[PDB]
């Protein structure tokens, strides 16, 4: 389901250091990084309903 | 001038022809000669993203380093 | 859906076949059939099995929910849908464990002035809209969500033949659970008892959502009050696991019971 | 003949001289998931001989004053060797099984058990809140439960128990007790076997679930015919409870689930 | 103090020495999960009652 | 995609029209495309009660011994 | 090329993008035990994916004045998810391994990492008792253990620790350590990579042993060039170790083995 309901859970995503970040003189010691999302190939939906990022006062 | 297609049977009755003849089948005529007064027939084809999640010039493999 | 068939003509018997004794503890029925015990004489057979098949005996539109509207919050209303609200079709669908099949829903209106001798309204006009769970439900009896611009609605008129929609098999699973042994959440060591706490036999807190109703014409001081009567069908039935029939009132979702727990009469042992 | 045969799963054999035949669930036996009817992607693991052998839970005692028992399949065997690590280590778990009860006593002996294999046995609880029993107390494991002879009604709205109260006649769900043999069932009359043997294939409306979650099957044992003997009003005869997982695959490993208890 | 902004998207690593905490934790509701749904993702999900499928995450 | 089914006439009227002809026979066609949408054929077939009146592994003949 | 690969076991994957190949100890890869050269009767377990598969173990960091590390296989996957609990269920059991060894620096970091994989890694005690280190020293687990820059002969007759004593460049067993390349190995310098990887097949005399009693390989890595940065007397650099066992297959199942410890 696409709302939260602990019968159809999906799990957790997490990341650690495996090792660290080594950079050497002159260089930034704190860096950024970006995270992606996309669906693969057997992804599918279905039951088509409302969606409640869009509302209308008066 | 009649359509006939047939169905995708989601839910089976325990009978054979839930599974067979033209009781799978679904019957259809147009009655007006603007194609804007027609239904959706609702038998709509799909088509490679590529176009939006590939728009590269050098086609690349993902095995294969993308940076070569 | 077919025929039985025909009684063979049997004469008497002096032998080492003993059909009529058995040994019920293999958890095994004896097939026996009249000629096994007693002197038969051949009859065809004409009488079918035609209306006790599952289909049959499920196609009749059975009531399910009475929704109510105050056209003078009541100028709406919203319904958690279910099967268990009502005990007739509950009774029927829990003779097994698991089903599938389509259903068709028939709606029956029905609306009068609360007052023999005050008021006076036009035709009304409702709307019927299903909100899947996760689409936004109606505050106020005329806010943005009746727009219906992906939810499915129904506009009924007053007056006009009852109104009716077919629904596919939605469920998540491959079957739906008339019984489910289990919880939606499992506590873990550690956690507060607040923590992993859910009920037991629910799946999801929502299932399939709800029904919100309501006139859709402008409302008058006058005293009105409507409800819609749901009826459902089920039909294409494919049905799982048989279990024997509820014998004691309902109490609840759940198979909880707590009074009519003495169903049967009393009768004498040697009494015909 | 249909009274002796033997059983062999794994490196655990089991023999009997006194059988009444064996009983197949609604005719299937245990199968592995075809690809057809396959869901989670990941590659299952399958432990074999390790998960499917037999396994003894604890023995109980049958009495004049018995009610009957209950277990629930999965949970009666999460504690059982290497088929508990691989329930809990994994998110879903699919398993059949083959139950063997037993239970001997001699010729001058009566009584009879009804052995029943019921899919989604749900009980009834104990309090006027609608499906508050907590998971703990639906849970027992090994140990399983009893049937009881009436409803109590819990009133300590301080401390409610949040448990079951299933009465043996309205077979623990608000159903007749008689009807129950429309499940896979045995029956162990002691003038006639000494066990119920029973192969129960994985039934669900799904191919794959999660076991610590949800019990496909439920076993529930109740006196049909009282226990008596010669003339001692005293007299006990142990009922043992012999169950192998079979067909077990696992998918969604991650770290292990630790429950909460008691 | 990043949430609403172009901060919300960037989130930063360090040459500390190892340590075995989390950079980040995430639950996989793609259309309820603060963080994912409003992504382009999220966002059609949140037009219909189910998905079902695999997901991959870029970083 | 019309589908011609019999009927299994259980009054008959003093007719040759009420034991053959398409006066016996009774005529459907699908409107829609979804198979949910279609009324139920009725045409339902049976089944072997075995897995539930006999659930046994060793099929035994009721003439023979249950317990050998 | 040489540099870049991508490993996938079970529901584990590495990548590296800067690797010097891999090396496959006496060029054998893993394999299961053949009929011919079976030896227990006994169907085997073969856990498969829930086995075989990637296990991180904890991370050391080396300094300028680091003298080494070592571990000792299986030992050192004895608490390791369901690889773990085979090994402890079974009598005997049969492994084979993929060591990845991590170790990122900068183009401004100087050193080098001998890394051996050693069948029969015997290690020197710390007394004047002959192979007197008791059991629980021997078997660290996951942490494993250090080398030293010299001997010292543990004197305290009361309470003896009973533990190794092994000096680096004696590799720890009265062999001198340069020599320590006639076993398989590689070198992370750090200017030419991050990683070495090493298959291992099971090694041993029999083709089946007991896991608890006997370690098959042993791992040692050693600085051969220390670590050196810029200026910085100060440097520290993690050191990770992942290992997947494979071809796991385990004989006589009983009940578990619960090793005596510290
Ligand atoms: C095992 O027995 C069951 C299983 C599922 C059930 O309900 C599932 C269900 C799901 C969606 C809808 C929505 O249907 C509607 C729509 Cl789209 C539009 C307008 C009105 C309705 Cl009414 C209705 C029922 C019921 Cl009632 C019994």
């Amino acid at each position: 389901q696409t709302i939260n309901d602990s019968f159809t859970e999906g799990g957790y995503i997490s990341m650690f250091y495996q090792t660290r970040v080594v950079v050497p003189l002159s260089t930034p010691r704190k860096m950024d990084i970006l995270g992606f999302v996309s669906a693969c190939n057997d992804f599918s939906v279905r039951l088509l309903r409302d969606t409640t990022h869009i509302s209308q006062e008066a | 001038g009649a359509q006939v297609s047939s169905q995708k049977v989601g839910a089976h009755e325990n009978s054979n022809r839930a599974y067979g003849g033209s009781t799978i089948n679904y019957t259809t005529i147009n009655y007006y000669r603007d194609s804007a007064s027609n239904a959706a027939s609702k038998q709509d084809f799909a088509q490679d993203p590529s176009k939006f999640t590939e728009p590269i010039k050098d086609v690349l493999i993902k095995t294969a380093p993308t940076l070569n | 859906a077919n025929n039985l068939p025909d009684t063979q003509s049997s004469g008497p018997a002096h032998s080492k076949e003993t059909p009529a004794l058995t040994a019920v503890e293999t958890g095994a029925t004896n097939p026996l059939v009249p000629s096994d015990t007693v002197q038969t004489r051949h009859v065809i057979q004409k009488r079918t099995r035609s209306e006790s098949t599952v289909e049959s005996f499920f196609a009749r539109g059975a009531c399910v929910a009475i929704i109510e509207v105050d056209n003078d919050s009541k100028l709406f209303s919203v319904w958690k849908i279910t099967y268990k609200d009502t005990v007739q079709l509950r009774r029927k669908l829990e003779f097994f464990t698991y089903s599938r099949f389509d259903m068709e829903f028939t709606f029956v209106v029905t609306s009068n002035y609360t007052d023999a001798n005050n008021g006076h309204a036009l035709n009304q006009v409702y709307q019927i809209m299903y909100i899947p769970p996760g689409a936004p439900i109606p505050g106020k009896w005329n806010d943005y969500t009746w727009q219906t611009s992906s939810n499915p609605s129904v506009f009924y008129t007053y007056g006009a033949p009852p109104a009716r929609i077919s629904v596919p098999y939605v469920g998540i699973a491959n079957a739906y659970s008339h019984f489910y042994d289990g919880f939606a959440k499992v506590p873990l060591a550690g956690q507060a008892s607040t923590e992993g706490d859910s009920l037991y036999g629910a799946a999801s807190l929502n299932d399939f959502g709800s029904l919100a109703v309501r006139v859709v014409n402008d409302h008058n001081p006058t005293k009105l009050t409507s409800k819609i009567r749901v009826y459902m069908k089920p039909k294409h039935v494919r049905v799982w696991c048989p279990r024997p029939p509820r014998a004691v009132p309902y109490y609840g979702p759940g198979v909880d019971y707590k009074d009519g727990l003495a169903p049967l009469p009393g009768k004498g042992l040697t009494t015909y | 003949s249909v009274r002796v045969m033997q059983l062999t799963l794994g490196n655990s054999t089991i023999t009997t001289q006194e059988a009444a035949n064996s009983v197949v669930a609604y005719g299937r036996w245990p199968e592995y998931i075809k690809d057809s009817e396959a869901n989670p992607v990941d590659q299952p693991t399958e432990p074999d001989v390790a998960a499917c052998r037999f396994y003894t839970l604890d023995t109980v005692t049958w009495r004049k004053e018995s009610r009957g028992w209950w277990w629930k399949l999965p949970d009666a065997l999460k504690d059982m060797g290497l088929f508990g690590q691989n329930m809990f280590y994994h998110y879903l778990g699919r398993a059949g099984y083959t139950v063997h009860v037993q239970c001997n006593a001699s010729k001058f002996h009566q009584g009879a058990l009804g052995v029943f294999a019921v899919p989604e046995m749900c009980l009834a609880g104990d309090s006027t809140t609608h499906m508050f029993t907590k998971y703990e107390n639906a849970n027992p494991g090994e140990k399983g439960g009893e049937f009881k002879g009436s409803f109590t009604l819990d009133t300590n709205a301080t401390n409610p128990a949040r448990n079951f109260c299933p009465v043996d006649y309205l077979f623990g769900s608000g159903v007749l007790a008689g009807n129950a043999f429309v499940y896979p069932h045995q029956i162990i009359n002691l003038r006639t076997n000494n066990c119920a043997t029973l192969v129960l294939p994985y039934v669900n409306s799904l191919s794959i679930d999660s076991m610590t979650k949800h019990n496909n099957w439920g076993i529930a044992i109740l006196p049909l015919a009282p226990l008596d003997f010669a003339t001692e009003s005293s007299t006990e005869i142990p009922i043992t409870l012999t169950i192998a997982p079979m067909c077990c695959e696992f998918n969604g490993l991650r770290n292990i689930t630790v429950p909460r208890t008691q | 103090q990043r949430k609403n902004t172009m901060d919300m998207y960037r989130v930063e690593l360090n040459d500390a020495a190892h340590s075995d905490t989390p950079i980040l934790c995430l639950s996989l509701s793609p259309a309820s999960d603060p963080r994912l749904a409003h992504t382009m993702l999220g966002e059609i999900l949140n037009y219909y009652t189910h998905w079902a499928g695999s997901l991959k995450f870029t970083f």
